[PDB]
């Protein structure tokens, strides 16, 4: 029960390490 | 400001991939400006609403 | 380098052989596109090379 993560053109391939960087600070509160 | 482009916007961006690869190689082998601008403007972020401007900037690095 | 839509389409397939065949087809299509782009770039590079080596010699002289 969490809000959908804003992908913002950051694809995440299966079993692949990726980094998400979203300019919005709202996700910081959730984190 | 003529910006004629083909309706098939699928294979046109392949040359964009080649151009960005060439620019990356030039900056790596011949460091002229900071790489932070490259991180800020990435082709995979879809934020390049004006690819002509990106091409003009890349050529300006020449 | 397939688009996210292609990855979603692959994920849609349920049967293991079906998804494997779809992935193989995507790999073949991407390889064909990359080979076509490489051949076009090689042709353009050769056409630039069609310029006489006198150009390179003048560059050395400068």
């Amino acid at each position: 029960h969490l809000p959908l993560i804003a992908i913002t053109r950051n694809p995440v391939f299966p079993r692949f390490i990726k980094i998400i960087e979203v300019k919005n600070k709202k996700l910081v509160e959730l984190l | 400001v003529v910006h004629e482009d083909f309706q098939v916007t699928e294979e046109v961006k392949a040359l964009t991939a080649e151009i960005v690869k060439t620019i990356r190689d030039i900056i790596a082998l011949n460091p002229l400006y900071r790489e932070s601008v490259l991180q800020m403007m990435q082709a995979g972020q879809r934020v390049v609403d004006n690819p002509i401007y990106l091409s003009d900037m890349g050529a300006a690095l020449t | 380098g397939a688009e996210s839509h292609e990855l979603q389409d692959v994920l849609e397939e349920t049967n293991i052989p079906k998804r494997l065949y779809k992935a193989l087809s995507l790999l073949k299509k991407e390889f064909e596109l990359s080979k076509l782009q490489q051949r076009l770039g090689r042709e353009v590079e050769e056409k630039i090379k069609q310029t006489h080596r006198k150009e390179l010699l003048q560059e050395q002289l400068k």
